[PDB]
């Protein structure tokens, strides 16, 4: 886990967001690449958004 | 290297006599313990008795497993027969009838074993039969019965992340403790059109149900419910509510010898002791009486499970599973025949399943083609 | 005739006063087709010879019914294996309310997972629009999460929704996960969920979590709350208790008076099936002991010696009233009450864990934003 940077266009977008209503931006990497699918894991019946 | 102490119980009109001569027959240079054999057998099996001279049997001799064999095929005595195993923690496998028999996950203390795979994982191996039938259509009904939604989670989800075309529709939830008087049964239930139909029941309430099916001439040409393991309970006696060519599937029972894979089983107890002096190198002491409870109390810890864990030997795989399922076990499917008997319907294991008959047999509108493949 | 009944206790004086239960029942239900019979034998620490006492006594005397009070009561599995009546008084645990475990269990005792229910009466109290729940890691714990879930998810029918949950095992030593997502935890709602020993991991770590303040509810039952649980217990905890809760002499009492409803309920039978005398070696369970289960079922007692109560489909009783309590300068005191719907706080005020008793609003929301 290390540090990066944050630039992008839509990342500013959120930044004018935070501008409008104030929240202290704090941007974490991505873990995975993708944000999630319900699918069920190996067991559990439980479809997981991973 | 010690003489393996263990039990066998029996119960019913058996061969004992090769199970004996087996017992000690049975040996493996690859076995660094020696066994201690003493046979077992008694009438009356509740355990009262059974449990009386199971406690003499921690008493008398050093027996650190049980195989018990049962007359019958009720198997809640198997069940407080795992409870008082847990009270006295020790080891122990139900080698026959309800004793093999599958419940549901018992307390942390439960060593008890079984032969065969999940009862969840023996409705695996049916929907696999479903695919071995290539009946597309499907689906589910049962009563309150437990597992109820767990077999339906199972089921469910089994299908649902497959990435075949089996088709299914709906699965009927009931109770059978009470009834329905307007047979909801009959009267809900006929809206099945599935050309596949599941029976998961009480054999005791699946015949109340059954006749109600009757009721609703399910048994048409086409018309199944495919159904389960002990719901069809002993393929020798034979319920009206069992439909004719009743599709379901079992543990290998006629064919396997149960004797036979209890010389399996008392060979698994040997393995735990097998890898037992290969890791621990040591067995615990034996449990001297159950009311010496108090003196023993604290002498449990047990990494024999632990050590139960992976099992096998004679080129069968003897290790049950976290939930006690056989690691690589092996099944039945059967189907009443035109005898009224139930006749094998194939043989489930390795998730495979021989069978005879190219499909589904049916006799009582199916329609040939071939051609050769040419595009468009 | 007279009625066998046996019961499962710790001394035989309160057997004694129990078969004067057995009069008083003998007095109160129709005595001229049959009359009421007591004796037992109490609960021995091994359950073997214990089930063995169970089968001798009972299964031999073939009663009607029996009863048990405080892995207790395996015999009553055993009560399972001829699928008899049996009465359990003791139990907060659900465990005992298992289905498969115990085909039926008669009591009259609602399990510890009820007060998730009044977990719910105290979304009604807090009024926490946010929540959270705090639980150890068990697999009974786990199935009383599930009713708190079911809590949470009888709001669906259109709520403090609460965030999330975590499981802890047994003694665990860092609570540095859960303390942690207190710490991410904007609200301040959380649904304690533990046993004694999981209690004392748990206040001892929201002292190390330093929460115990203002601004960190943690609730939960005296089951969790009471006993040395209580010496390290946090600071101002408020709670509830089911309305006589440790009192087994009032259980004894109450617990004749739906056994002798069970009397008129059996004689309200038919076609009697007589209770099964042998025992070893007998496969079969007379029909009428499973159709008694559903008399008791179908019976819903007026009143008890605990008062008009009700019941659950599960066959644990229901109505019952749990007794708003909180700790008043490191002791505890009843602070109310809540029973059916009704919350009946008492005179005295309802103390937020720190110095103030005043209920702010937890859920903050927090500038930094974790994108």
């Amino acid at each position: 886990t290390v540090p990066q940077c944050c630039y992008g266009f839509c990342i500013d977008l959120l930044i004018k967001l935070a501008r409008t209503m104030q929240f202290t931006y704090e941007v974490h990497l991505v873990a995975d690449g993708k944000f999630g699918t319900q699918e069920r894991v190996q067991n559990s019946n439980k479809k997981e958004w991973n | 290297p010690p003489s393996i102490g263990i039990a066998v119980i029996l119960v019913g009109t058996s061969d004992e006599v090769a199970i004996k001569d087996a017992h000690e027959k049975d040996d493996f240079h690859h076995l660094s313990v020696v066994p201690r054999v003493e046979l077992v057998a008694m009438n009356e099996t509740d355990p009262k008795s059974i449990i009386t001279r199971i406690c003499d049997l921690m008493s008398d001799r050093k027996i650190q497993g049980v195989v018990f064999a049962d007359d019958t095929d009720q198997e809640a005595i198997a069940q407080i027969l795992d409870f008082i195993s847990a009270q006295t923690l020790t080891p122990i496998l139900g080698i026959h009838g309800g004793s093999s028999m599958i419940m549901a996950d018992k307390d942390e203390s439960s060593m008890f074993f079984q032969f065969g795979p999940s009862i969840e994982q023996q409705a695996s191996v049916m929907l696999n039969i479903m695919e071995e039938y290539d009946w597309y259509i499907f689906s589910i009904v049962t009563t309150y019965f437990p597992g109820y939604q767990d077999f339906v989670n199972k089921i469910r989800s089994t299908i649902e992340n497959s990435f075949v075309g089996w088709e299914l529709e709906e699965v009927l939830l009931l109770d059978m403790s009470l009834d329905d008087g307007d047979s909801k049964i009959q009267n809900q239930l006929k809206k099945l059109q599935s050309p596949i139909i599941l029976l998961y029941c009480t054999k005791e309430e699946a015949t109340y149900i059954f006749e109600v099916a009757n009721s609703v001439g399910l048994t048409g040409y086409g018309y199944t419910w495919i159904v389960p393991s002990l719901v069809a309970g002993d393929t020798d006696t034979v319920p009206s509510e069992f439909p004719t060519g009743l599709i379901s599937v079992s543990y290998d029972e006629w064919d396997y010898g149960l004797p036979a894979r209890v010389r399996d089983g008392i060979a698994i107890i040997t393995t735990a002791a097998s890898d037992m002096l290969s890791e621990h190198s040591f067995i615990p002491e034996p449990k001297s009486s159950c009311y010496n409870t108090h003196e023993k109390r604290i002498y449990q810890s047990n990494m024999l499970n632990r050590y139960l864990i992976n099992v096998t030997f004679e080129g069968r795989d003897l290790s049950f599973s976290e939930d006690g399922y056989q690691m690589h076990p092996k099944l039945v499917i059967i189907l009443l025949n035109k005898e009224r008997k139930w006749e094998r319907v194939g043989k489930w294991k390795d998730k495979s399943l021989q069978m005879k008959y190219y499909v589904w047999p049916r006799m009582c509108d199916h329609l040939s083609i071939v051609t050769l493949e040419e595009a468009p | 005739k007279i009625v066998n009944i046996g019961a499962v206790l710790s001394t035989r004086k309160h057997e004694q006063m129990f078969r004067e239960a057995v009069n008083q029942a003998n007095k109160r239900h129709g005595s001229w087709k049959i009359q009421l019979q007591a004796t037992s034998v109490t609960h021995k620490p091994n359950a073997i010879q214990m089930a063995l006492s169970v089968c001798e006594d009972l299964i031999s005397s073939q009663v009607y019914a029996i009863l048990v009070s405080h892995t207790p009561t395996p015999v009553s599995y055993t009560a399972g294996f001829y699928r008899i009546p049996v009465l359990g008084l003791t139990t907060r645990m659900s465990i005992y309310s298992d289905k498969s475990i115990h085909l039926s269990f008669l009591r009259t005792v609602p399990p510890y997972s009820h007060q998730s229910s009044v977990w719910f009466e105290m979304m009604r109290v807090y009024n926490w629009n946010h929540i959270i729940l705090l639980v150890s890691d068990d697999h009974e714990g786990r199935a009383a999460q599930k009713r708190l879930e079911t809590l949470l998810e009888e709001r669906e029918s259109k709520g403090p929704k609460a965030e999330k949950v975590l499981q802890f095992d047994p003694g665990t030593k860092n609570v540095t996960a859960l303390l942690m997502e207190a710490r991410e935890l904007e609200a301040r709602v959380i649904i304690l969920s533990a046993s004694e020993d999981d209690a004392a991991t748990v206040y001892r770590a929201a002292a190390m979590l330093d929460m115990t303040g203002s601004g960190y509810v943690w609730l939960v039952g005296e089951r969790e709350i009471s006993g040395n649980a209580l010496r390290y217990a946090p600071d101002g905890i408020i709670g509830l208790q089911l309305i006589n809760g440790k009192n087994e002499s009032a259980h004894i009492s109450d617990a004749v008076g739906v056994v002798a409803q069970a009397v008129h309920e059996l004689l309200e039978k038919e076609n009697i099936t007589d209770p099964p005398r042998g025992c070893v070696g007998n496969t079969n369970i007379w029909k009428t002991g499973p159709l008694f289960k559903r008399v008791l079922m179908s019976s819903k007692y007026a009143d008890g010696v605990t008062g008009r109560v009700e019941f659950n489909e599960d066959g644990d009783r229901k109505f019952a009233q749990y007794s708003i309590m909180n700790l008043q300068n490191r002791k505890l005191v009843q602070v109310g009450i809540y029973n059916g719907t009704h919350v009946i706080p008492n005179d005295r005020k309802i103390i937020w864990p720190g110095g103030e008793t005043e209920k702010p609003r937890g859920y903050q929301m927090s500038t930094r934003l974790k994108i």
